């Protein structure tokens, strides 16, 4: 489970009618498949770096696989995706492209759509590794690739049929061409997702391809413990619990450094040098130290960190408060989330599962302790329970458990200056209840993305495809401000003039003597603070950043 | 501190407005430096990073012969610290923009972010943008709804987004900021459900015990029966006891 | 023990996709070492050093010939696993090419970023193992 890596498998076809398309600005449906893989891979490379992805042209001239097959090429076997294979794939984007896969893949060559499954499902078993998923999208801009030969495709069902049972779930993301046929036909019962669909058979655009949302350039999937803590209701009596996070910061991932010569990684060797007599030191002739003011506080290493230990890891109950306690404003850490384990301590489920229920009956939160590690200090924490919440669709949002909130101490609240009260008026709480009514938003938590990281994983998608140019994301928090304004209307100003006042915008050099004669003059004045740290530098004396540290030391050394 | 800012809607209505800080998470400042147990002195002690090449070692690798690097699927492509700098994300300043205005029920207190909270006040002294914010943090608290604010601290900090609740007192009115989460900031888990399980339903005797202890150690008394929560043992006034 | 071994294993390490055929790698150097149960007049001792640790054709050279492969940096972790554990023969008081592979296996503990109790912890029994069965030559070594 934890250490599976999902896999799939693409299949494009290369009939004549899948190259040949409208004599217009469309794409042709084969430059439509390739760019979308393309972005696939893209996608699939900064998101997850460790799935396996394959691409298997089906319908060529040529041929290359396992077993010798006619007509079917495998154009890469199930590795990471990488930059390379990328661009072994964007040379097919164009009529140019179109002709450079004709003169080396081929097209025609009627196929039997049977060797290819068969083909697919040799990659998928010959791998090495677990395999959470697997999956085969079918680009095809037709419906009924048989009909004039029903044992081809009796053939074909049973294949598909076999990768279904196999554990292979296939989903074919329809190609849309000038005409009138589309239809749901032999291709119905070998979508082993069989997704939900209204089944209409006048499809006349696109199939479920713009569905991709090309290109979510930001992504890091994981699930795992994260620690495996003791819950003590009291000193005898304790239940396992994990403590998951549901939501986290991302960070891009760090550089690596690199020698200039030959781009390959320096490794770093950190480690404290000699005391300029020559050796190395132990980690016990090394001890910590303090300094306030003229005294010298001096410190072992290990008794740095015994200072810094109440309680043993775990959760030791306090009591229980009401909801109506815990406010808003206090705020420290990200909440965390507890579930129920039963690894450690066999039926904490049971007691779980009973506690959480006469919890949120109670309209109660569960107070605790919170020693995360073996020497960290104790951490109050307000275990409101969270009820499980679920859609329509038997999909879970809110998974039931408890909910870490992590209480400030009173050191970490910061006290603000007095402000005197001045309170508003009827008839424009009104003005302002309009133009909020006219700003409505349903927020979502899917609905913005870091420009920070945007920006840093297309810079990095132009440096190692040479686009030529970054793409330009599209800052989705950014306000737009002339649709919003538009939209406003003229009551602004009617805000604007209610209570805004008419007059109311809302909008070397230095030597021996110099320093001899100046001490005596004693202004070091107008002399900044980046002269006298060059003259402390070049000269060599001790120096800080702080003015009065310079002004002080250089006066009492230069001339006594 | 203070830290003036504009909270502007639309393109020509802007509030002089200035954000104090607020309940953050806050550290020891001194630290601990490693000092030689034969003289006690820092100087004599010495650190330094040396890079070092992979193949059966080397004399030395310089620092001006080191550029940066990151990693993009199995390979690595050189990038380095100038182009970093050239091409990134260049927002315009400090800005405290308002995307719109959702309902107080969109957001919940388990998505949040950030290690801080701001507390968006109202301009300096003159009472001239306080009466504007007023009225604004008024229709939002009589009213419902909450506003979603685009926040950035200074031309080199990231843009976050967040949410500005009312909060209204007997001293004072202002609302209060907290970051939000982005897309790919969002994780979501699958767990068994705790409800529909047979084998951990608990029974009717484990549940009234089970409450029968939560109304023991109940840390909140009614008393006076002045529909007041008079408040036992609070957690938010006691001092951190690491520092002590 | 077998001529062969050129012939048979220096291929693996010159062909692409070197993700696979660390087994057949680990089949053969399994193959060659099946023979070391013999004592009967080996003569292999001088055969082997020329062969599975010169700097032309080696197999401990095969570390600054592995840099380049991660893929076949811990493949040839496990092959170098039996292929440093094949020193496990104390019965003989020769000494022949050991100043060199003395600073070979120096060099195999300063070239794995990884696999440190397994390419490490297996080297490095050279000393205690094969070395300080010394004091007669001891050029190099202190």
């Amino acid at each position: 489970k934890y250490s599976g890596r999902d896999s799939l498998i693409f299949l494009v076809d290369a009939s004549k009618a899948m190259f040949e398309s409208q004599s217009e600005d469309e794409l042709t449906p084969f430059d439509m498949s390739i760019q979308c893989i393309q972005s696939v891979y893209i996608s699939k490379i900064i998101s997850s770096d460790r799935d396996l992805l394959a691409v298997v042209f089906y319908g060529t001239e040529k041929d290359k696989n396992s077993v010798n097959f006619k007509n079917i090429y495998v154009l890469q076997e199930l590795d990471n995706p990488g930059a390379k294979r990328i661009l072994e794939l964007d040379q097919f984007k164009g009529q140019q492209g179109q002709k450079r896969f004709q003169d080396m893949m081929g097209h025609g060559s009627d196929y039997s759509l049977s060797e290819v499954l068969w083909v697919c499902a040799n990659l998928f078993s010959d791998v090495q590794f677990k395999m959470s998923h697997k999956r085969i999208m079918l680009f095809t801009n037709e419906d009924n690739p048989h009909g004039n030969d029903s044992a081809k495709a009796s053939r074909a069902r049973t294949k598909a049929g076999d990768l279904r049972d196999t554990g292979i779930f296939l989903d074919l993301m329809h190609l849309k061409k000038p005409g009138g046929f589309d239809i749901s036909l032999f291709y119905r019962d070998i979508i082993s997702i069989a997704e939900d669909e209204d089944l209409r058979v006048h499809f006349e655009e696109s199939s479920k391809l713009e569905d991709l949302l090309r290109k979510v350039r930001a992504k890091e999937t994981r699930k795992r413990a994260l620690s495996r803590l003791k819950l003590k209701l009291n000193k005898d009596i304790v239940i396992s619990v994990g403590i998951y996070n549901l939501v986290q910061k991302a960070l891009k991932p760090p550089p690596i450094k690199l020698y200039r010569e030959t781009n390959e990684p320096v490794k770093t060797k950190t480690r404290t040098f000699n005391t300029s007599t020559g050796g190395l030191l132990l980690p016990s002739d090394t001890k910590r130290s303090q300094i306030y003011g003229s005294r010298q506080i001096i410190l072992e290493k290990e008794e740095t960190e015994e200072l810094k230990r109440f309680d043993d890891p775990g959760l030791m109950l306090m009591g229980f408060k009401p909801l109506v306690l815990l406010k808003k404003h206090h705020y420290l850490r990200p909440s965390l989330f507890v579930y129920p384990e039963e690894s450690l301590v066999i039926g904490s489920s049971t007691l779980f599962s009973a506690l959480l229920i006469k919890c949120l009956e109670k309209e109660v939160a569960a107070l605790c302790r919170y020693t995360p590690r073996r020497n960290i200090p104790p951490y109050f924490v307000a275990l409101v329970p969270q009820e499980e919440e679920l859609d329509d669709q038997k999909i879970q949002v809110t998974p039931p458990g408890f909910q870490l909130v992590f209480l400030p101490f009173a050191d970490d609240k910061r006290k603000m200056p007095f402000t005197e009260k001045i309170m508003a008026t009827p008839e424009q709480v009104g003005k302002m209840k309009a133009i909020v009514e006219k700003l409505r938003f349903t927020y979502r938590s899917d609905s913005f993305e870091n420009p920070v990281l945007q920006q840093h994983f297309r810079n990095l998608e132009a440096l190692a495809l040479d686009l030529m140019e970054p793409e330009q994301a599209v800052d989705l928090t950014l306000p737009k401000v002339e649709a919003m304004n538009k939209r406003l209307g003229s009551l602004v100003d009617e805000f604007k003039e209610l209570v805004y006042p008419p007059d109311y915008n809302p909008e070397v050099e230095y030597s021996e003597e110099e320093l001899k004669t100046h001490i005596s003059k004693g202004t070091l004045g107008k002399f900044t603070v980046p002269m006298l740290k060059e003259a402390c530098r070049a000269y060599g004396l001790k120096s800080g950043l702080k003015k009065q540290e310079l002004l002080e030391a250089l006066t009492k050394h230069f001339q006594d | 501190i203070h830290w003036p800012c504009r909270l502007t809607i639309g393109s020509n209505l802007s509030i002089r407005i200035a954000a104090y800080k607020s309940i953050l998470q806050e550290r020891v400042k001194k630290t601990w430096t490693v000092v030689d147990a034969k003289t006690l002195k820092k100087e004599d002690i010495q650190k330094e990073t040396v890079y070092c090449l992979n193949d059966d070692d080397e004399t030395e690798v310089l620092k001006e012969d080191i550029i940066q690097g990151f990693r993009y699927g199995s390979d690595i492509v050189p990038f380095s610290k100038v182009d970093e700098e050239q091409m990134k994300y260049k927002s315009e300043g400090k800005c405290f923009s308002v995307l719109g205005f959702c309902k107080s029920s969109q957001v919940q207190r388990r998505f949040f972010m950030g290690n801080q909270v701001l507390k968006v006040f109202a301009a300096r002294d003159d009472e001239a943008a306080a009466v504007a914010l007023s009225s604004l943090i008024h229709a939002l608290d009589d009213l419902d709804m909450v506003a979603i604010v685009r926040y950035a601290y200074d031309k080199r900090a990231n843009p976050q987004v967040g949410v500005a609740f009312p909060h209204i007192k007997h001293n004072y009115e202002c609302l209060v900021y907290v970051q939000l989460p982005f897309m790919e900031d969002l994780r979501q888990y699958m767990f068994s459900s705790l409800k529909n399980s047979k084998k951990y339903a608990p029974t009717e005797a484990q549940l009234n015990a089970v409450d029968a202890l939560i109304d023991s150690m109940s840390l909140a008394k009614k008393d006076e029966k002045t529909d007041t929560l008079e408040d036992l043992f609070p957690t938010t006034k006691i001092p951190n006891p690491r520092f002590q | 023990g077998v001529r062969c071994s050129l012939l048979r294993l220096q291929e693996t390490l010159s062909a692409a996709d070197r993700c696979g055929a660390a087994l057949a790698g680990h089949q053969l150097i399994r193959g060659l070492g099946q023979e070391c149960v013999l004592s009967s007049s080996p003569a292999v001792l001088a055969l082997q050093t020329s062969l599975v640790f010169s700097r032309d054709f080696g197999l401990l050279v095969f570390v600054r010939k592995s840099l380049n492969s991660i893929e076949f940096r811990e493949c040839r972790e496990e092959i170098l696993k039996f292929l440093c554990i094949f020193l496990e023969k104390m019965g003989q008081k020769i000494a022949p090419y050991s100043v060199e592979i003395k600073n070979t296996c120096t060099s195999v503990y300063t070239k794995d970023r990884a696999a440190k109790c397994k390419i490490p912890a297996l080297d490095l029994l050279i000393k205690l193992l094969q070395t300080f069965r010394s004091s007669r030559l001891m050029d190099e070594f202190k």
